[PDB]
């Protein structure tokens, strides 16, 4: 199937394409012509990876040289190898359709804990964990102590990389996670190494945000080699929540005091050193005059000197001192404070740390621990978390807040303190990207309007549009039901919570839409405690008995395993005809993480509009100085966070093959036009007036029908 | 207020963490309640150290590490000399070179003998105290003002 | 399971076919239906579900794997003729023998 895109000619593997694709090949191709970022949507879950992959190839054959290499970046790894699955079935069928190999190479970078072929490293799972353990095997130390070959554990995977892989790059291929660990068994190198060297030359890279974004590890594989590269987000419409987590820092009193622990540790082996070896790990002074990984952007990175801090007893003095002013800090019992630049004021005032030599506290650390010999750095990472604050805090505040929590929620009284430095614009974190690369792509589903998109993230689009599933049949019918069967106002308002006709109604949809609907149904939630109490009501009432009876019932909960385990046998029930209905929590990791298919979450059910509380302090920094700067009004903001999450956690029905579904929302509040038009487009236009405010029976009846409808065949 | 409390009487702790700590030249942990203990009898001695104090030696200070407080202390005293700013030298090692002897100077006078940093001390003294002193001392205020709004 | 047990003794050379009138879409049973679908095949038994108000996935596989149809009631009269199709005698596949 090769279509002759008005651009140039595009190859494509499978036989037929909608028209929401030609629009959205063509409006991609005009984005990349001009060179410059933008954003566009699409609703599909699958087909718009493929169309988009394809697309970057071809636009690379007609011009290699206007991208240097394409980097897609996709939310989690398990979502991602579906992405190189895609990946490596385009590039045979172009491969069969040109007759021969070409210079293409593709690959997918993974944690080491993920993907690693060390006996040792293998049964621990804890990432910190790996990484220390991989740093002390792969040390400086090591290799030196390697070269002497005295007898030791020594990481031959890396030393044969080192002496094979530098000399020979792998010539070309596909390569998933999974079999680029055979890769790796097979030739004795790493899986990780190996792929991090082929960076250098590889056509198509692919890895999460958290590769991309948080500089510490970021930078290092993002260097300036691609310079003009087409990069791509995927699906990344929480992109600012993913963004600001990676400068976010939170300091706890436990935390704290295993600081401090790690800190006696680090001065007992500094003496242990000292008395041991001294001059030859004193020379690390003496580069030091000359002049874990920095959390300091690429400009906004220093390395003129160290400052005052020049030997390991200063370091460790001045890190005592920092410790106590945060410990002090942390202790005070009051209100929550905030104080962005105040902080390093009354700190510098103080204790009489100055914010410049504060600045490279955290490289200096990374380098005298380095000096150390220490066993991993699992043991000091809490050391090294506070660290990067010190530095981050002196860095800058413009854009950024110190919030104080000596209280916590859900708790009258605890001993467990805890500070947040929660950002409050993810424009800041995100700016090297959009600089340093030509044009970046945030091709994303189910996303809010772009309008907000550019405001939040200081970048000027090229293009703005919305693409609208387009196919022989209806396979989405959503709807909303504002109206129950006693006509009575069903928002899920703070004030309203409380209302038993309202769970009431909530109640007796769900038996409803339960008797009518086929195996797999999963219902969301706006909170942990408002699932909580909607369940216990129903317990108290004999609805959650009929719903019992009628088909089997899931529930979420914090603790991942539960969850884990609760998903695996709602699995099973909906492969049988037993079916299940799954509560979950729409901010709950279970529905970012999960994707439902054909006969998977067939009915999405919306309980009451996602809110986050109204009294999480670090919300009203990120709110109030959106207001104050880009100029969102509150509200706005606010709806939009609630949409979004919406349509994040409504939009997997639709996930690929044209696999039927409805999506009840039952709350009168997305009737609202604000609501409606802040929705995506492709749910929106298929929404109608005729069932926008339907009642919980009418709802049910049109349901049934639309069911008896998708039931049979093309 | 976490410390459970004074080594004599730490039953003031589990009673309430109004109390602060008091700062000593023994760089030693006291409570208020003990305060009146040290004025009582022996008037400015340490209990158990029974190191003399001129007039009681008591700063309230809320650093539960003493170590802090005598190397706060010391660097606050410390700061009123090698105030020059860092522009004053263009070369660029001697930025943070004096800063380095600084510190050094304040680890020094926590645990060795300070005699020979008094005696560098007036060294300094005597060409300092003429024009860098006097005029960082002067601009401290300005800039703290102008820092402050 | 009644069904395979009244139709295992039956001769091969006849057609041996299920044909469920599927009202209410949950299936309870002690046993996994999976395990029954992989003797069903082997017993070369047709089991072509018609579903009511509902389109069931695991009857959905059923069918599609042990060779039977499946399908959904528009209305009383698309009713009728389901069963009046379902009445001619189906193809004889690969699988059938004679
Ligand atoms: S050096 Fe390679 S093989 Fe060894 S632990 Fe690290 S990633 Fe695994
Ligand atoms: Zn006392
Ligand atoms: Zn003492």
């Amino acid at each position: 199937m090769k279509l002759n895109v008005d651009g140039l000619l595009v190859y494509f593997p499978y036989d037929y394409i909608y028209p929401e694709q030609f629009s959205y090949m063509r409006e991609l191709k005009r984005t990349l012509d001009a060179k410059g970022h933008g954003v566009l949507e699409m609703p599909s879950g699958t087909g718009k990876t493929v169309s988009l992959l394809a697309l970057i190839m071809a636009y690379q054959r007609a011009y290699p040289l206007e991208v240097t290499k394409l980097i897609y970046c996709s939310r989690t790894v398990p979502e991602i190898e579906k992405v190189i699955e895609e990946l490596r079935k385009l590039l045979n069928f172009y491969e069969k359709q040109e007759g021969e190999k070409l210079p293409f190479l593709g690959l997918a970078l993974s944690s080491r804990k993920n993907l690693c072929i060390h006996p040792e490293v293998t049964p621990l799972r804890f990432g910190k964990d790996v990484d220390g353990k991989c740093h002390s095997l792969t040390a400086s130390y090591v290799r030196a102590q390697y070269q002497h070959d005295t007898s030791l554990p020594h990481c031959r995977f890396y030393e044969e990389f080192d002496a094979h892989g530098r000399e020979v790059p792998l010539p070309a291929g596909i390569y998933n996670l999974d079999d680029l660990k055979a890769l790796g068994r097979r030739q004795g190198w790493c899986p990780y190494f190996l792929a991090r060297y082929s960076i250098l030359h590889a056509n198509v890279v692919v890895y999460s945000y958290h590769y991309l974004l948080d500089p510490k590890i970021a930078d290092l594989v993002s260097k300036e080699l691609a310079r003009k590269a087409v990069v791509v987000f995927d699906e990344a419409h929480n992109i600012d929540n993913v963004c600001i987590d990676s400068m976010s820092v939170n300091l706890t009193r436990r935390t704290l005091d295993r600081c401090q622990g790690n800190l006696e540790t680090l001065q007992k082996t500094v003496l242990r050193i000292k008395e041991t070896d001294e001059q030859r790990l004193r020379d690390e002074y003496r580069r030091l005059v000359e002049g874990a990984n920095p959390v300091l952007p690429d400009e906004v990175l220093q390395e003129a000197v160290p400052g005052s801090i020049r030997t390991a007893e200063h370091f460790l003095g001045f890190l005592r001192r920092l410790l106590e002013y945060v410990k002090w800090r942390l202790r005070v019992q009051h209100v929550v404070q905030e104080s962005p630049p105040a902080f390093l004021s009354g700190l510098a005032q103080r204790v009489c740390i100055q914010r410049k030599p504060l600045r490279f506290c955290a490289e200096r650390l990374r380098s005298l621990l380095h000096t150390l010999e220490i066993t991993d750095l699992a043991d000091f990472s809490p050391l090294t978390l506070l660290a990067n604050f010190a530095t981050l805090v002196s860095t800058y505040a413009k854009g950024f807040t110190i919030i104080i929590e000596p209280f916590d929620d859900r708790t009258p009284t605890i001993a467990n303190p805890i500070l947040h430095f929660s950002c409050m614009d993810a424009s800041l974190a995100i700016k090297p990207v959009f600089e340093r690369f030509q044009s970046v792509i945030i091709t994303s589903g189910t996303l809010s309007p772009l309008d907000i998109y550019p405001k939040i993230l200081d970048f000027h689009p090229v293009t703005m549009a919305t693409f609208t599933m387009t196919l022989a049949r209806v396979c989405l019918c959503p709807m909303i039901i504002g109206r129950g069967n006693d006509q009575v106002a069903i928002s899920s308002k703070f004030e309203t919570r409380e209302d038993i006709a309202v769970i009431r109604n909530y109640g007796n949809l769900l038996l409803e839409m339960s008797a009518v609907v086929p195996d797999g149904i999963v219902a969301f939630f706006t909170s942990y405690q408002y699932m909580e109490s909607t369940v216990a009501s129903w317990y108290e009432q004999g609805i959650l008995e009929n719903i019992q009876r009628n088909k089997l019932l899931f529930i979420e909960t914090q603790d991942g395993a539960e969850t884990s385990v609760a998903l695996e046998k709602y699995q099973e029930a909906c492969e049988n005809g037993r079916g299940a209905i799954l509560l979950s929590v729409a901010r709950g990791k279970v529905s970012e993480g999960i994707d439902f298919v054909h006969h998977y979450g067939r009915a999405v059910i919306m309980f009451g509009v996602p809110y986050v509380y109204t009294q999480s302090r670090i919300l009203k920094a990120r709110l109030e100085y959106l207001r104050d700067q880009f100029q969102i009004r509150e509200n706005d903001f606010l709806t939009f966070d609630a949409m979004r999450h919406a349509a994040q956690c409504v939009g997997r029905a639709i996930r690929g093959k044209t696999d039927y579904g409805l999506m009840v929302f039952a709350d009168k509040r997305f009737a609202r036009g604000d609501k409606r038009g802040k929705l995506p487009r492709w749910i929106q236009e298929h929404l109608t007036d005729a069932n926008l405010n339907l009642t919980v029976d009418e709802g049910v009846q049109v349901a049934k029908y639309f069911l008896r409808q998708m039931a049979q065949p093309f | 207020m976490d410390d459970q409390g004074c080594p004599r009487c730490k039953t003031t702790k589990y009673r309430n963490p109004s109390l602060k700590l008091m700062v000593n030249v023994c760089g030693h942990t006291l409570c208020e309640s003990c305060v009146d203990l040290l004025f009582v009898r022996g008037a400015g001695n340490c209990p158990e150290c029974g190191t003399p104090l001129r007039k009681s030696n008591f700063r309230v200070q809320l650093f539960e590490d003493p170590t802090v407080d005598k190397e706060v202390e010391i660097r606050k005293k410390v700061l009123k000399i090698y105030n020059k700013r860092e522009e004053d030298f263009p070369s660029l090692r001697e930025y943070n070179d004096f800063l380095e002897e600084v510190e050094e100077i304040v680890f020094n006078l926590t645990n060795n003998v300070d005699l020979d940093n008094t005696k560098k001390k007036m060294e300094i003294y005597q060409k300092e105290n003429k024009d860098v002193i006097q005029k960082n001392k002067l601009k401290l205020t300005r800039e703290q003002e102008e820092l402050e709004e | 399971s009644i069904a395979m047990q009244t139709l295992k003794h039956m001769p091969g050379h006849t057609s041996r076919e299920v044909l469920i009138i599927f009202s209410s879409l949950t299936t309870c049973d002690p046993s996994n239906i999976y395990d029954l679908i992989k003797t069903l095949k082997a017993a070369k038994i047709r089991v072509s579900v018609i579903g009511l108000s509902a389109e069931v996935r695991v009857c959905t596989v059923l069918a599609r794997e042990t060779g039977g149809t499946y399908h959904v009631i528009l209305d009383e009269s698309h009713y009728k003729e389901l069963l009046t199709h379902h009445v001619s005698p189906p193809p004889a596949s690969s699988s059938s023998e004679c």
